[PDB]
């Protein structure tokens, strides 16, 4: 039984404009593990992006954390894009600054 | 109480010639090792760098072995259940020992799946099993093996781990908390950068346990080894202050209370 991923886009520390930081895309509760995850800045898929080692939860569903360093700006709009065996078209979640 | 768990995954994707194998180990919320067939056995926690190369040699040898075994098994089961050889197939296995704050064995666990088809699972009684599926339903010494590994080697493995990371493993990092006001109102209680992950966030309409009408998400990782969590509620424009959120966490002097500033 396949299970679509749950996506959360957020910052490590609170969004302080012009202040460095880390942007996280947390995907979890999905199965199988064949998942595609992107971090976008104003639309362009961001370069060097690390991600955690694959592990699973009690219900055997998988989870991963993708992230990069980044200095937000009032102008720049970021987001996470996910494609999975259970998604017809890639899901895109925009990073809300107050979430 | 603490847990040392090892995860093994065998993945088969539609097309991939050979199955992919990965193995990670955690000591509670912290991952400290990692082996990936799509490459040896590497460290994940900063404090692990204190182990002899003779160690990683040992470790990589084991993962190497386990991997041949796991792939063989996944293929076996995909067969028994007579499934389309080419396409998704997953074999997942978890085992680990629950050790108490005082180095004493509390319990252990072991479970294996051909996800969606078979489940073989060691019971809490650590003396019985739980077959499930064509294969494994037909599952059969083996028990004592685990009862041992878990009480013995595993715990020894745990203790040795705590020895090497107590500093970061037993820390208590308190939540940096605050509240936020959103208009449709919805008040959000935030807890950030806390460790351990066990935390408590609740709201109260006029000091009364206010359930239901709220939202209770799920702790997520900050990325640095600590966590984040939030809880919010919906309250009548202006009629706000009748709501307060209470934060409870191991690293705090005592309970903390917040209201819309
Ligand atoms: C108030 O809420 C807490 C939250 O867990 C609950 O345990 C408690 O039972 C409630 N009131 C009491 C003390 O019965």
């Amino acid at each position: 039984i396949q299970r679509t991923p749950k996506i959360q886009v957020y910052s490590r520390h609170p969004a302080e404009n012009g202040k460095s930081n880390f942007l996280n895309c947390y995907v979890s509760g999905f199965h199988p593990s064949d998942i595609e995850v992107d971090l976008l800045k104003n639309g362009e898929r961001i370069e060097k992006v690390e991600h955690s080692d694959l592990s699973f939860s009690k219900d055997w569903s998988f989870y991963l954390l993708y992230y990069t360093e980044f200095t937000p700006t009032e102008k720049d709009e970021y987001a996470c894009r996910v494609n999975h065996v259970t998604l017809s078209q890639p899901k895109i979640v925009k990073w809300d600054r107050d979430m | 109480s603490h847990w040392l768990k090892t995860f093994r995954i065998v993945i088969m994707e539609p097309g991939i010639l050979e199955p992919r194998f990965i193995q990670v180990s955690y000591v509670d919320s912290i991952q400290y090792q990692g082996f990936d067939s799509r490459s040896g056995m590497q460290p994940r926690a900063a404090w692990m760098k204190q182990e002899p190369p003779e160690y990683w040699k040992n470790e990589t040898e084991h993962a190497m072995g386990a991997s041949l075994l796991a792939r063989r098994t996944l293929i076996y089961m995909v067969t028994e259940n007579n499934n389309k050889k080419n396409d998704y197939h997953t074999l997942q296995e978890v085992f680990g020992c629950n050790v108490a704050h005082d180095g004493s064995f509390l319990g252990g666990h072991y479970g294996l799946t051909y996800y969606g088809y078979d489940y073989i699972i060691l019971n809490e009684d650590l003396n019985s099993w739980t077959t499930e599926g064509k294969v494994g339903g037909k599952f059969n010494s083996v028990t004592e093996g685990w009862r041992t590994y878990l009480k013995g080697e595993c715990t020894e493995r745990f203790l040795r781990c705590l020895d090497l990371g107590k500093e970061t493993l037993l820390r208590s990092d308190a939540p940096r908390t605050h509240v936020t006001h959103k208009v449709t109102v919805t008040l959000r209680c935030w807890a950030l950068g806390f460790y351990p992950a066990d935390i408590t966030l609740t709201w109260k309409r006029d000091g009364k346990n206010h359930t239901q009408d709220m939202e209770l998400p799920d702790t997520r990782p900050a990325g640095d080894g600590t966590f984040q969590k939030w809880a919010a509620v919906v309250v009548p424009f202006g009629e706000e202050l009748r709501y307060t959120c209470h934060v409870h966490h191991e690293g705090l002097p005592g309970p903390l209370t917040l209201k819309w500033g």
